[PDB]
DNA sequence: GACTAGATCAGAAGCAGTAGAGCATGCATAGTTTT
C-alpha cells in the first residue's frame, strides 16, 4: 500500500509541476510582452 | 582427409584466429 | 473510401499479429501509395518491432516513426486520426517543435482534458523518481491535502499526526519489545491508515496509544506535563471504533 | 574436383528429441535447428552456389514425390537464402517447438529406408552437377528399429545402396538419457566407422562443435589465371600454368535498386555530341595530348598497338644467384608456377629437372613475362619451391616455382638524406630486452580482415532482422594494458637513457 | 488497498482538468487579445 | 517404321582478375595583404 501510493503521488507532482512551469511562463512573459 | 572442413569438402578446416599469444 | 489519397507509407515491420505483407494489401486497398524504402516523400514509417532498420532510421533525424496501432485506428474509424505521443517513438526536429506546443514532455496535453487511459499511459511513460525521503514526501503529501481540500478520503487522515505506542517494558528503549500482542496489529493497522508511527518518544509525538495495562500512565502524563507540547493520552479502543466509521471520534470519549 | 556440394539435413521428430536432460540446457531438436543455421549462413557466406536441403522423419504429416507416410521434405535442393534461415527460425525457442509440433506433428512411427528412399530421390531431382552428395543425421535414438528385424535389414540394403551410388552418411548423435552407443545398428548405415569411435558416447558429438564455428571467408576452388608457355629457345617449349596463392579480399560488388519496388535496375553509358545531340559511336572519336604547347592526334587502334611488344608467355634469359634478389624490391604480388601436360606432353619432366638443378644449385631463372595480349613486357624472378609438409603430412608448400615481378629504374625513388647516428651498446642492449620481452610466434592466418568481417556482420543483421550486429573483436589492435604489464620498468630505462629529461615526444 | 488507486486517479484527474481549463482560458484570452 | 537414349561438339553466359578512369582529402609551398 504504501510503495502504491508514495509512487503514484511522486509520479503525479512532476507533471503538476511540469504544467505549472508551462502556465507561469505564459502568464507572467507573454502577458509582459 | 585428416582434417577436413565439415561445410565446404575439398577445403581444410581453417582454425579460428589466435591474434598474438606472448610465450 | 479514399482516405488515403496520394499519400506515402513505409512498412519494416512484420513481426507482429498480422503479416507485414498484410499490412500492404490493406494499405492498397484503403489507396495509400507505399513505398518499400523512405524517402523526402514518404509522410511517416510505420515500425511496431525495434528491428536494425528501425534504429538506423531513429539514428538520422529526419524521417518519423508511428506505430502500427495509427494504422488499425484509420481503418477502422475510417478517418485520419492525427497523431499522438502514444503512437510514436521518435520525431525529426520540426515535429519536436510542433508537439512541443500542445503537448508536454509526456504525453499528457494542455489544451485537451483527460482521461483514466490516458492518464495511465503519461504514468507508463516516466521511467522513476526516487530523489526524495520519507519526511519531504509526507510534507508534500500533507500540503497537497490541505490545499485540494482531499482530507475527507477514507485513508490518509492520520497522516498528521504521529503515534507512539507501549510496545516497549520501559520507555524509550529498543532493545525491550513487546512482541506478541494485538498492539503490534493495532500500530500496523493505524499505519496503514495513514498513520505515522514514531519508535522514539521525540517532542514532536502527538499522540500515544494505551492497552489495558495502564501501569505507566503517570510516567506518559509527567512526560506530558514537561514537554512545551501535551499530547493528549489515548487508548486502542477508540481507533477500533474510529475504523468502522472511517472518520477521527472525538477524543473528549477516550482521554 | 567439379561440380556442386548438395547436403540434406535429416532431423528426427521423436518424442526423445524433445525432452531436456537439465533445466538449465538445450534440446536435441534447438542444437540441431542451431547447427542447421549456422551452416546455412557459412554456406552464404562462403559458397552461395552451393544445394541445402531440409527433411523431417518421424513427422505426422507427409509432404514427398513418392507420398511416404511421416516424412516432411521442408526444404527440396536449392541455393540458400535469407528465407530458409527465417522460416527454420520459428523452430527455435519452446514456443518454437510447439508451433513444429503443431504444424507437422511428432512422436510417429516411421522406417528409415523410406526416408533414405526419399533423399534419394531429392538427390536425382537436381539437375546440376555434384561434385558430393552428403546426409547427415540429426538423432539420439541408437536403436531406432529393434521390435523388427525385417525393418533393419531393409535400412541396411538401403544404406548399401545409397553408398554404391556414391551418397555419404555422417552420424550427429544428440545426448541421450542412456548414452548413444552406435554399436548396435549404425556400424553399417554409417560409411566410415572410425576406430575411436566404437565406445559409448555419454555427451553429444564433437563435429557439432566444427558445424557451430561459423566461418566467414570465402572459399574459391582451384583454378588457373593463364596457361602459358615457357620458351627455353626458339624450339624448346613448355606448357606452364600460373596462379595466384595469395588474392586481395574485396566486398562484393554493390547493387543498385529502385527504391519504390526494390527491384534491381540497369544502367547504361552513351556518348552524345553537344550541337547535334544525336549518340556518337566509338569510331568516330579519337585521342588527344598535349606535349610542347601541341595537340598530338592518335586514332583507338594505334593507342592500343603502343602496347603490343611480344606474344604472350614466358621467355628465358637465364640464371641468376640468389643472393642478388632483394627483399625490400617488392613491386607486386608472387605468383606460383607449376607444370601443365595438357598442351603440351613432356613439360613435367623438363620442369622437375629444372626445379631440382635450380635447388641444388641456389639459382633463380630470369625471364620476360608478358601475361596477355598488348601489355607491356615485365621481368619476372622464377625462384624453386621445394615441397614442404607438416607433422600430420598434410602439405603447407607445394612443389613449383615462385614468380616474383622485379622493378625497373622508373619503379625506385630517391630518399632525402639524412645523417645517420649509431646507439651505444646500452640502449642497444636495453631495445634487446624490450623486444625479447614482446616475442610471440607468428603466422600467415593469426589476423583477420575487421572491415570485411564487420561487412558482412552487418549484411548478416540486415538480411536475418538481428535487433543488433554482432560486433567483432579485432585482433588487429594491439594490447596495450599486456605489453604495458610485461615490459614493467624497462621502457622507463629506456626513456631516460635515450631521452634528454626535457623532450616531450608527444609535442 | 483495491480501491485506493482509483480514488487516487480521479482526485488526480480533476485537479488536472481544472489547471488545464485555466492555461486553456489564459491561451485564448491571450491570443483573442 | 516410329520413337527414344547417350555421346559429342560448339556457342553463350557467369565469374575472376587486371587495367584505366574518375572522385575525395591533405598539404606544401608560395603569393598576397595587413600591420
Amino acid at each position: 500500500k504504501e510503495a502504491l501510493e508514495t509512487d503514484l503521488y511522486k509520479r503525479f507532482i512532476l507533471v503538476l509541476n511540469e504544467k505549472k512551469t508551462k502556465i507561469r511562463s505564459l502568464h507572467n512573459k507573454l502577458l509582459n510582452a | 582427409c585428416p582434417g577436413e572442413s565439415l561445410i565446404n569438402p575439398g577445403f581444410k578446416s581453417k582454425k579460428p584466429a589466435g591474434g598474438v599469444d606472448f610465450d | 473510401s479514399n482516405i488515403f489519397e496520394d499519400v506515402e507509407f513505409c512498412v519494416m515491420s512484420g513481426t507482429d499479429s498480422q503479416p507485414k505483407p498484410d499490412l500492404e494489401n490493406r494499405i492498397a486497398e484503403f489507396g495509400g501509395y507505399i513505398v518499400q524504402n523512405p524517402g523526402p516523400d514518404t509522410y511517416c514509417v510505420i515500425a511496431g518491432s525495434e528491428n536494425i532498420r528501425v534504429k538506423n532510421i531513429i539514428l538520422s533525424n529526419k524521417h518519423d516513426v508511428v506505430k502500427p496501432a495509427w494504422l488499425l485506428e484509420c481503418f477502422k474509424t475510417k478517418s485520419f486520426v492525427p497523431w499522438q505521443p502514444r503512437f510514436m517513438i521518435h520525431m525529426c526536429p520540426s515535429t519536436k517543435e510542433h508537439f512541443a506546443r500542445e503537448y508536454d514532455c509526456y504525453g499528457d496535453s494542455y489544451f485537451i482534458d483527460t482521461d483514466l487511459n490516458q492518464l495511465k499511459e503519461v504514468f507508463s511513460g516516466i521511467k522513476n523518481s526516487n530523489e526524495q525521503t520519507p519526511e519531504e514526501m509526507a510534507s508534500l503529501i500533507a500540503d497537497l491535502e490541505y490545499r485540494y481540500s482531499w482530507d475527507c478520503s477514507p485513508l490518509s487522515m492520520f497522516r498528521r499526526h504521529t503515534v507512539y505506542l507501549d510496545s516497549y517494558a520501559v520507555i524509550n528503549d529498543l532493545s525491550t519489545k513487546n512482541e506478541g500482542t494485538r498492539l503490534a496489529i493495532k500500530a500496523l493497522e493505524l499505519r496503514f491508515h495513514g498513520a505515522k508511527v514514531v519508535s522514539c518518544l521525540a517532542e514532536g509525538v502527538s499522540h500515544v496509544i494505551i492497552g489495558e495495562d495502564h501501569s505507566r500512565v503517570a510516567d506518559f502524563k509527567a512526560f506530558r506535563r514537561t514537554f512545551k507540547r501535551k499530547f493528549k493520552i489515548l487508548k486502542e479502543s477508540w481507533v477500533t471504533d474510529s475504523i468502522d466509521k472511517c472518520e477521527l471520534q472525538e477524543e473528549n470519549q477516550y482521554l | 574436383y567439379s561440380g556442386r556440394d548438395s547436403l540434406i539435413f535429416l532431423v528426427d521428430a521423436s518424442k526423445a528429441m524433445f525432452e531436456s536432460q537439465s533445466e538449465d540446457e538445450l534440446t536435441p531438436f534447438d542444437m540441431s535447428i542451431q547447427c542447421i543455421q549456422s551452416v546455412y549462413i557459412s554456406k552464404i557466406i562462403s559458397s552461395d552456389r552451393d544445394l541445402l536441403a531440409v527433411v523431417f522423419y518421424g513427422t505426422e504429416k507427409d509432404k514427398n514425390s513418392v507420398n511416404f507416410k511421416n516424412i516432411y521434405v521442408l526444404q527440396e535442393l536449392d541455393n540458400p537464402g535469407a528465407k530458409r534461415i527465417l522460416e527454420l527460425d520459428q523452430f527455435k525457442g519452446q514456443q518454437g517447438q510447439k508451433r513444429f509440433q503443431d504444424m507437422m506433428g511428432h512422436g510417429s512411427d516411421y522406417s528409415l529406408s523410406e526416408v533414405l528412399w526419399v533423399c534419394a530421390n531429392l538427390f536425382s531431382d537436381v539437375q546440376f552437377k555434384m561434385s558430393h552428395k552428403r546426409i547427415m543425421l540429426f538423432t539420439n535414438e541408437d536403436n531406432p528399429h529393434g521390435n523388427d528385424s525385417a525393418k533393419a535389414s531393409r535400412a541396411r540394403t538401403k544404406a548399401g545402396d545409397l553408398r554404391d551410388t556414391g551418397i555419404f552418411l555422417d552420424l550427429m548423435h544428440l545426448k541421450k538419457p542412456g548414452g548413444f552407443d552406435i554399436s548396435l545398428f549404425y556400424r553399417d548405415i554409417i560409411s566410415i566407422a572410425e576406430d575411436e569411435d566404437l565406445r559409448v558416447h555419454f555427451e553429444e558429438s564433437s563435429k557439432l562443435e566444427d558445424l557451430l564455428r561459423k566461418v566467414r571467408a570465402k572459399e574459391t576452388r582451384k583454378r588457373a589465371l593463364s596457361r602459358l608457355k615457357l620458351k627455353l629457345n626458339k624450339d624448346i617449349v613448355i606448357s606452364v600454368g600460373i596462379y595466384n596463392l595469395v588474392q586481395k579480399a574485396l566486398k562484393p560488388p554493390p547493387i543498385k535498386l529502385y527504391r519504390e519496388t526494390n527491384e534491381p535496375v540497369k544502367t547504361k553509358t552513351r556518348t552524345f555530341n553537344t550541337s547535334t545531340g544525336g549518340l556518337l559511336l566509338p569510331s568516330d572519336t579519337k585521342r588527344s595530348q598535349i606535349y610542347g604547347s601541341r595537340q598530338i592526334i592518335l586514332e583507338k587502334e594505334e593507342t592500343e598497338e603502343l602496347k603490343r611488344f611480344d606474344d604472350p608467355g614466358l621467355m628465358l634469359m637465364g640464371f641468376k644467384p640468389l643472393v642478388l634478389l632483394k627483399k625490400h624490391h617488392y613491386l607486386r604480388p608472387s605468383l606460383f608456377v607449376y607444370p601443365e601436360e595438357s598442351l603440351v606432353i613432356g613439360s613435367s619432366t623438363l620442369f622437375s629437372a629444372l626445379l631440382i638443378k635450380c635447388l641444388e644449385k641456389e639459382v633463380a631463372a630470369l625471364c620476360r613475362y608478358t601475361p596477355r595480349r598488348n601489355i607491356p613486357p615485365y621481368f619476372v624472378a622464377l625462384v624453386p619451391q621445394e615441397e614442404e609438409l607438416d607433422d600430420q603430412k598434410i602439405q603447407v608448400t607445394p612443389p613449383g616455382f615462385q614468380l616474383v615481378f622485379l622493378p625497373f629504374a622508373d619503379d625506385k625513388r630517391k630518399m632525402p638524406f639524412t645523417e645517420k647516428i649509431m646507439a651505444t651498446p646500452e640502449q642497444v642492449g636495453k631495445m634487446k630486452a624490450i623486444v625479447e620481452k614482446l616475442r610471440f610466434t607468428y603466422r600467415s592466418d593469426s589476423f583477420e580482415n575487421p572491415v570485411l568481417q564487420q561487412h558482412f556482420r552487418n549484411l548478416e543483421a540486415l538480411a536475418l532482422d538481428l535487433m543488433e550486429p554482432e560486433q567483432a573483436v579485432d585482433l588487429t589492435l594491439p594490447k596495450v594494458e599486456a605489453m604495458n604489464k610485461r615490459l614493467g620498468s624497462l621502457v622507463d630505462e629506456f626513456k631516460e637513457l635515450v631521452y634528454p629529461p626535457d623532450y616531450n615526444p608527444e609535442g
